[PDB]
């Protein structure tokens, strides 16, 4: 009858069911437009760092599309397989196989390019706020402008026509294929899979808290333990969920007699038989959400990094290795009406022997600790410390040095000089730094030495090992002031770019990662959503498929008001254990390696994980009010 | 109705405090725009909504309260005019019931009305036959027969009257007609009325008024007297009904006192209900019990008192107390 | 403890009206057990039904225990006839998820009776029905003839006033169903339970004490029994059956 | 139903667009924020509010539409399930109303029972004085008078039947019981009931019945022989009342025929009409013209037909066309 | 009409091989109500797609009507199936965005039917299953029985010959089968049209005439009915079930 209209009826229905497929489809091509809108904006090029910055862009949309691409293919073959007990009834009415084709894949056509012609229109509006929270992370105060940038036109257009392309051929494979005309007690493998499951976990969990203590110490024995972890802490959570979680229900279950109340036996139906059946997706969302939680925490914890560190690596507010370009410079200042504070220190390089002083293991060589390269200055060029005679103090903090180099407490330090040796203690680790980071090598610290012992290691002076510059010429400046001109200044110095100031090592490191912050926190946004819809898209049958125990249980004397009751705490425990599982990962990761970027945690991982949290409840809550809606038709 | 009205605007101030987020937010984001007047202008416009909620929960939250005190109360102008177009349909509805109602109550008296109507013509239609059945018989020669015959037809109109009596006192009040009354010949004519059936039993009548006029209505006051003679002559055998009449205070009093077997002190009480019947002797089983309600009724509306005094084996006296002349002048002002 | 003053009901769908019940009153005495038959298009079935709460009224009032049904709202009426008012359903109402030891024991989890005193009323039940080595064996592997006293014993633990049973021997065989019904009965007289049963098996009847024959929703005489032997008065009941 | 979406929700949008032209206005004249940075804000809000509105038309003006569907047609289960509050209080008080409609109709009923119930007792209380004249009037030695008497006794208990079968025909599917009947015994006992008019009016019965059984109801049946007959004899004066029954084919029948005036034909064909009456004789005035209205009704359900050959100064001729015994098959089995 | 001759089917995936059909003798004649009962196991879903043609059948010789099943080609089949043959299934298949009386007519609209003859069919049919009142409603609001019947209903539109049919009682409690059963048997009578019903139910078989009891093919030991009150009838077929 009017196959028009049954067509029309049928969209109307499917738009009523799938709101959050249509949303998710606008919600990627908004994305991609604005990404694409933006690649080839001419004021992309203010960003400057090691990324060129309209590279990892292009990265990023490639990135964006798979993450779309997979989404859209999972939820065009979880939709087909609804449409099966209507396919048989018009094979046996008398219809062809090329007329319910036609029929299925003209009521899907229309919603598909609409939401396209949609997405772009919205994507369009938003392509200017994209700018202006790009040019605020990385700190830039270019003017962004509204225009259309016909180029990101055609790659849409040409993407979502292909993925609709591949669409269309799994629907007619299915057609084809399932055609037709046709309309417990545990084991013991469960109890070995689940309890091998569960102690995989757990040892790749104990074996990355070591890593970088003190052992496995070479340039690949790493990359074996890496291996490892990352393989058994995905198999543990595969066997997690096929066996595992059986094992445990089944305790709970034959630990409480015969009591069930409402509840539990609404609980204990679902998680003992149907997330053993899905494993292989829910293993994917946890992994996947752990490793987005987890770099996104780095990242961020990358910018106090760079603050701190920028001004660590260069002592003086400015570094200088020539005298004609420091004296140029400071005339240039002095008439700039600027006063500044200068003050050079010469250095000495030398050998010593601090095998002594590590309390770990030989295996952490870096180089002969018998031969180590190490920096001695004078004690009266610095102003906080007098040490005496046969005493030494350590310089530097270096929050990874201390964590990879164990020191001890006063040992025996021998000098190894030419034909001379005089030994002394460790009396303590400073928190302060005084030389670049140039002269000592990586991040080597640095020593510090009597007057009377330095009148004579000066004069020694062995010149084996010396560098160009045994001198720190660096200039201060004075008070807080206009530092920019200053900079300004100092750039034109140097046409040669080989001397470094301390606020432009403090903006390559702001510029990368915050480009990284950026592209990651996108990603996890659009993956944040497509799991929430495939999680909530999978509930829908799991309640038709329990429609009629809610019958029976009604003619009990249960309520709608408790059936209700019931369902929001099975809806909680089939949306909590992968968060959870997730989270744990997550904690386990940073932890083991937050040495290596930054010096401060627990800050930014709580709100990461709190923002995570309140989205994925978002898409928890949207499901009790379709369990609803089928337990009131089900008297 | 505070509750009530948040939890129903609920999706107006989200959307109030979502726009004035984003508008924060954007002025953040930009150079060009100064964040603090921003900030400001929301403080401004926040004050200025919650002067604005107050003043539309005031105007807003008032005909549903009128319509909820309009549901289980006696006014039915409880409800307030509507003056929004989404109230007028709520008061449509209900004036729509109403007049449904109104007409389907209406439209079912009035059919039981004519009903009423019809029965009481067939009772008509029924008694004038009786009549003809007393011209036709009122030649006889026997005298048994006769008395007998008699006996039975008085009995029969005496029915007859007290059904049209039963009918006609719910609307005694419209046929009062209050006028001076002439004792003896009107009870001279219940006794010639009661005539045949103390022939049979053998009754005597001794007449002693004292007092000769009265105020009441003609019709139900000579229903009332030949109820009581009637019950009186029914219950006694071969005795001397005594009936008397006395001006005691202001007030004219009316005794009619029997012989007869009386009544039961258990029964005294209960003597003027509904349906009331003897439980003692089987043939009181045939008496209706409806008379002295009907009388007791009828009385009320023309101020007439009725007492009772009966002894068990040896008499019931009947006393009718008459208003006071000027008690009637309130209801001629009526 | 019941008492029914006129009931009168009335199917229509508001376009045609035929009533079908027409001043049904009946009086039952506290722990009798007592049946209903007769015909098959009576009203016998919705003479069940609104003695119960499972549907309403529409002229007439109920009393159960004192206590008044009629002018009650959905929650109170929901509220007592949980509280009281054992069901015996046609079919057997089972979910296949859990034991036996749980189907019954479930509806009693809404009154927070601990957990020792509640298996000790569970052994009670489960003690007198036979059905005590079964409290492990899910309902897919046992016969047709215990998934129903599985369903009697669930109808007796919460100790209710009045037990409708409707049609219970329908879908059993002779001895399961006489072996059902002497169950039945000794549950009748060591604890006090009103039984109110349809049937239209003349043997099921036999065990009853007082039988009552609807007819095109009237009384049409009513059976007494007392001290008579069974299989006596089941010929009486084939004879009354044969006059009707 | 937009026009009535706009003006019911017009305060509302009316503060959105103030604090959109507010800071419009105010950013045009500071000379420190940016007039092209502050209409993509607006712009923004502005498609934030109308899909807004166009996502709250839908979910409110639902239920104000719902009630003007149920308002008069039909569906008294129109009215859709309340969300808000303020849904929910008026489908409470519309509930409301229509219980206490519901209660207002069961006392109609009430007094309906109670009516019927006072009409029975009137019934029973007028039946027992005709017997009791009946038994009196049994022991007359007079001869004219005793005939007139019987007369006018047999005229009343006449009337009073047909008034009881008039009640009754309301119920008569529920009182209906066919049995096998002799034709010749009820006709006897039908023509001693008119002992007294036949003889008054000198009228014969000529009985000669080849059909001796019927397949009817036999006191309806009886109850309309009775009727005939006596409308037979009242229209007809010292002539002879033929009676005949008859096998016609499979259906038996019964002949009534009598040498009266007749009927004229322009008034044959409504003589079963209820209470049409003949305004030829100033004698039919008496006549009720109900009796064989009563009688072609009660003929219905039983499967009678009734032909008519009325002819003016020569007689009528009633026939009564029982059915065939297996008619009664599809009755009694359902 | 049809005969069952040596029906067999055949298989041989991989190297496992079963004989699920091992040569069925069948003879029926118009006008009956025949059930093809058993036991779990013996392929009765594989009996039912042997029957009715859907499959590609191995050996034997059936004619359904006087026509053998191996003299048409795969169109012709299906032609053959849809102009004399009628379904009703197990779980009922109703397109949940029609209607109650689209959803009958659809198989009717492909035909190239004036609109007179299809509003009479359906206007009889209807009246004599008791749906006709909810003539215009929604699939999705209407109770259990009625869905079932409706899907009945589809089936006896097109004037058929032979009504297959699966168990019409998996999600169906007491009365609505009872009801469903009750009106297939009148509807058996009125015009001739045979049902072969294959449940595992005896209170549904027990409203037939002919019953087959069939362990792992060939079998027989059939009852026959005759002249039994629906009671005797339930016994026997409970006790030869349970001596198998
Ligand atoms: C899986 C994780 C989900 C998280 C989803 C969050 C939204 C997606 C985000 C993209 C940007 C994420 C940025 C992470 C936090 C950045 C912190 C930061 O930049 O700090 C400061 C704040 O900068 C910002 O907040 C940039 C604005 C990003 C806020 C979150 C973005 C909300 C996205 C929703 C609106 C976008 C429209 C498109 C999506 C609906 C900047 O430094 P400063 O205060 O100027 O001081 C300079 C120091 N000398
Ligand atoms: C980066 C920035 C990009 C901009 C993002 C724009 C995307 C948002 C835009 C448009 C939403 C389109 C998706 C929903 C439209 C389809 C739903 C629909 O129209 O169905 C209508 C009703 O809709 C509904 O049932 C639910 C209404 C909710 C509105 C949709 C909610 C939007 C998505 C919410 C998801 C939230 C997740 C957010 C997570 C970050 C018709 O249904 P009916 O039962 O027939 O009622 C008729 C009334 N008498
Ligand atoms: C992040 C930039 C946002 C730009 C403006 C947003 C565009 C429109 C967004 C959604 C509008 C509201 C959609 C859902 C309304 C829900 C209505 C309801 O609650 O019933
Ligand atoms: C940062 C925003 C968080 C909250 C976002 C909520 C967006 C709207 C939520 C309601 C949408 C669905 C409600 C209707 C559902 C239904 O009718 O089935």
């Amino acid at each position: 009858m009017n196959i028009n209209q049954l067509i029309l009826r049928n969209l109307k229905k499917n738009l009523r069911n799938y709101y959050l497929y249509v949303f998710a489809l606008i919600f990627s091509v908004a994305l991609y437009f604005a990404f694409v809108t933006l690649q080839y904006d001419p004021a992309i090029n203010e960003v400057k760092a090691s990324i060129k910055g309209a590279a990892a862009i292009k990265t990023a949309s490639i990135l964006l599309v798979a993450v779309v691409a997979i989404f859209i293919l999972y939820a065009n073959t979880i939709f087909i397989k609804r449409r099966s007990k209507e396919i048989g009834l018009f094979q046996l009415i008398g219809m062809t196989k090329h007329k319910i084709f036609r029929i299925l894949s003209a009521e899907n056509v229309m919603l598909y390019f609409g939401s396209l012609a949609i997405g772009v229109a919205a994507g369009f509006s938003i392509s200017k706020l994209v700018l202006m929270i790009l040019f605020k992370i990385v700190d830039v105060k270019a003017d962004a402008k509204l225009h259309f940038s016909e180029q990101a036109l055609v790659q849409t257009v040409i993407v979502f026509c292909g993925i609709y392309l591949l669409i269309m051929i799994m629907n007619y494979t299915f057609i084809k294929k399932q055609s037709i005309l046709s309309l417990k007690k545990i084991s013991f493998f469960q109890m070995l899979i689940g309890a091998l499951g569960i102690v995989l976990i757990l040892t790749g969990y104990y074996v990355s808290s070591e890593l970088f203590g003190g052992k496995f110490k070479t340039i690949n024995e790493l990359f074996v333990a890496m291996s490892f972890i990352l393989g058994s802490v995905i198999i543990g959570t595969f066997l997690f969920y096929k066996g595992s979680v059986t094992f445990i229900s089944n305790i709970i279950r034959k630990s409480k007699g015969g009591y069930l109340n409402i509840s539990e036996v609404l609980s204990l139906s679902s998680i003992m038989f149907r997330m053993k059946s899905n494993a292989l997706l829910l293993t994917i969302i946890t992994t996947v959400s752990a490793l987005a939680i987890g770099l996104l925490s780095l990242a961020y914890i990358s910018y106090y990094s760079s603050e701190k560190t920028a001004e660590q690596n260069v002592a003086a507010d400015f570094s200088f290795m020539n005298e004609k370009d420091a004296k140029l410079f400071e005339n240039k200042l002095r008439e700039s009406n600027i006063s500044f504070v200068k003050k050079a220190t010469p250095v000495l390089q030398a050998n010593v022997d601090i095998a002594n002083i590590m309390d770990g293991t030989p295996k952490e060589m870096q180089g002969d600790p018998g031969n180590m390269q190490l920096a001695v200055v004078s004690d009266k060029d610095v102003k906080g410390v007098d040490v005496a005679a046969g005493e030494a103090v350590f310089s530097g903090y270096t929050d990874l040095l201390q964590k990879i180099m164990v020191f001890k407490d006063s040992g025996v330090i021998k000098v190894k000089s030419k034909h001379e040796t005089q030994p002394l203690k460790y009396k303590g680790l400073r928190e302060e730094f005084l030389v670049s980071y140039t002269f000592t090598s990586g991040g080597m610290p640095a020593v510090i030495v009597d007057d009377s012992l330095f009148k004579q290691l000066d004069k020694d002076k062995d010149p084996r090992i010396q560098l160009a510059q045994s001198t720190f010429i660096g200039v201060n400046v004075k008070h807080d002031d206009q530092m920019e001109k200053a900079n300004e200044l100092f750039q034109q110095v140097n046409k040669k770019n080989e001397h470094l100031s301390r606020l432009d090592t403090s903006a390559a490191q702001k510029s990368l990662f915050g480009m990284v912050m950026f592209i990651v926190g996108f990603l996890g946004l659009t993956f944040l959503i497509t799991s929430g819809c495939i999680l909530y898209f999978k509930q829908m049958g799991e309640s038709e498929d329990e429609k009629p125990s809610y019958t029976i249980l009604r003619k009990l004397g249960f309520t709608q008001g408790d059936l209700i009751k019931g369902i929001r705490i099975k809806q909680m425990y089939n949306f909590g254990i992968p968060l959870v599982v997730g989270l744990f990962h997550s904690y386990f990761a940073v932890q083991s390696g937050w040495f290596l970027f930054g010096s401060e945690v627990w800050a930014p991982m709580i709100m990461v994980m709190v923002l995570y949290t309140a989205l994925y409840s978002i898409f928890g809550f949207l499901s009790v009010l379709y369990y609803k809606k089928v337990i009131k038709s089900s008297l | 109705m505070i509750k009530a009205f948040l939890i129903e605007r609920r999706s107006w101030i989200a959307a109030f405090l979502f726009q004035q987020a984003l508008m924060l937010f954007i002025a953040f984001v930009d150079p060009s725009i100064s964040f603090g007047n921003v900030l400001y202008m929301v403080y401004l416009c926040i004050l200025f909504f919650i002067i604005f909620l107050w003043f539309r929960y005031r105007k807003e939250t008032a005909f549903y309260k009128s319509l909820k005190t309009w549901e289980n109360n006696l006014d039915v102008t409880a409800i307030n005019e509507p003056e929004t177009p989404f109230e007028a349909m709520v008061e449509r509805s209900i004036a729509g019931q109403t007049e449904h109602l109104k007409q389907t109550a209406a439209r079912h008296r009035l059919a039981l009305e004519n009903e009423k109507d019809e029965l009481m013509a067939w009772i008509h239609e029924v008694k004038t036959p009786l009549t003809a059945m007393h011209l036709i018989i009122d030649r006889m020669e026997e005298k048994a027969l006769k008395s007998q015959l008699s006996y039975e037809w008085l009995r029969i109109h005496l029915l007859l009257d007290q059904q049209l009596h039963q009918k006609r006192i719910s609307f005694i009040e419209n046929d009062l007609s209050v006028e001076f009354i002439q004792l003896q010949p009107l009870i001279f004519k219940e006794i010639k009325d009661l005539q045949s059936w103390c022939i049979q039993k053998g009754i005597g009548f001794d007449i002693q008024l004292e007092a000769k006029e009265v105020l009441s209505d003609a019709k139900w006051l000579a229903f009332i007297i030949r109820q009581l003679l009637t019950n009186a002559v029914k219950y006694s055998e071969a005795s001397e009904i005594e009936i008397k009449s006395f001006q005691k205070g202001e007030q004219t009093q009316l005794q009619v006192k029997d012989c007869g077997r009386g009544i039961d002190p258990k029964d005294v009480p209960r003597i003027f209900d509904k349906g009331f019947t003897s439980t003692t002797d089987h043939h009181d089983q045939a008496s209706t019990g409806m008379g002295l309600y009907l009388a007791k009724k009828a009385a009320a509306p023309l101020l007439i008192h009725i007492d009772v005094e009966s002894e068990f084996g040896a008499g019931t006296v009947f006393t009718l107390t008459f208003p006071i002349r000027n008690q009637f002048e309130h209801v001629i002002s009526v | 403890i019941l008492e029914a003053n006129k009931i009168r009901k009335s199917y229509g769908n508001k376009l045609n009206k035929q009533e079908v019940l027409k001043g049904i009153d009946i009086h039952i005495e506290k722990g009798e057990f007592v049946s209903i038959m007769g015909a098959s298009g009576s009203g016998k079935t919705t003479l069940l039904n609104v003695l119960s709460s499972i549907d309403q009224v529409s002229h007439g009032t109920i009393h159960i225990n004192g206590n008044d049904m009629t002018a009650m709202k959905e929650k109170q009426l929901a509220e007592f006839r949980k509280q009281h008012l054992g069901f015996i359903f046609q079919d057997y109402n089972l979910l296949d998820t859990l034991t036996v030891k749980e189907n019954i024991l479930l509806p009693l989890s809404i009154t927070k009776l601990s957990k020792k005193e509640a298996n000790r009323k569970f052994e009670e039940v489960a003690k007198e029905l036979g059905i005590y080595e079964l409290r492990d064996k899910y309902p897919n592997e046992i016969s047709g003839g215990q998934k129903q006293r599985t369903s009697a014993g669930r109808a007796f633990i919460h100790d209710p006033s009045i037990i409708f049973a409707d049609e219970p021997t329908g879908a059993l065989d002779s001895k399961s169903a006489s072996d059902l019904l002497n169950k039945l009965s000794q549950l009748n007289q060591k604890r006090n339970a009103t039984i109110i049963m349809v049937t239209h098996d003349p043997v099921a009847a036999s065990y009853c004490g007082r039988v009552i024959f609807i007819k095109d929703g009237q009384m049409y005489t009513q059976l007494n029994k007392g001290g008579q032997d069974r299989q006596t008065f089941f010929q009486d009941i084939m004879k009354t059956q044969g006059v009707l």
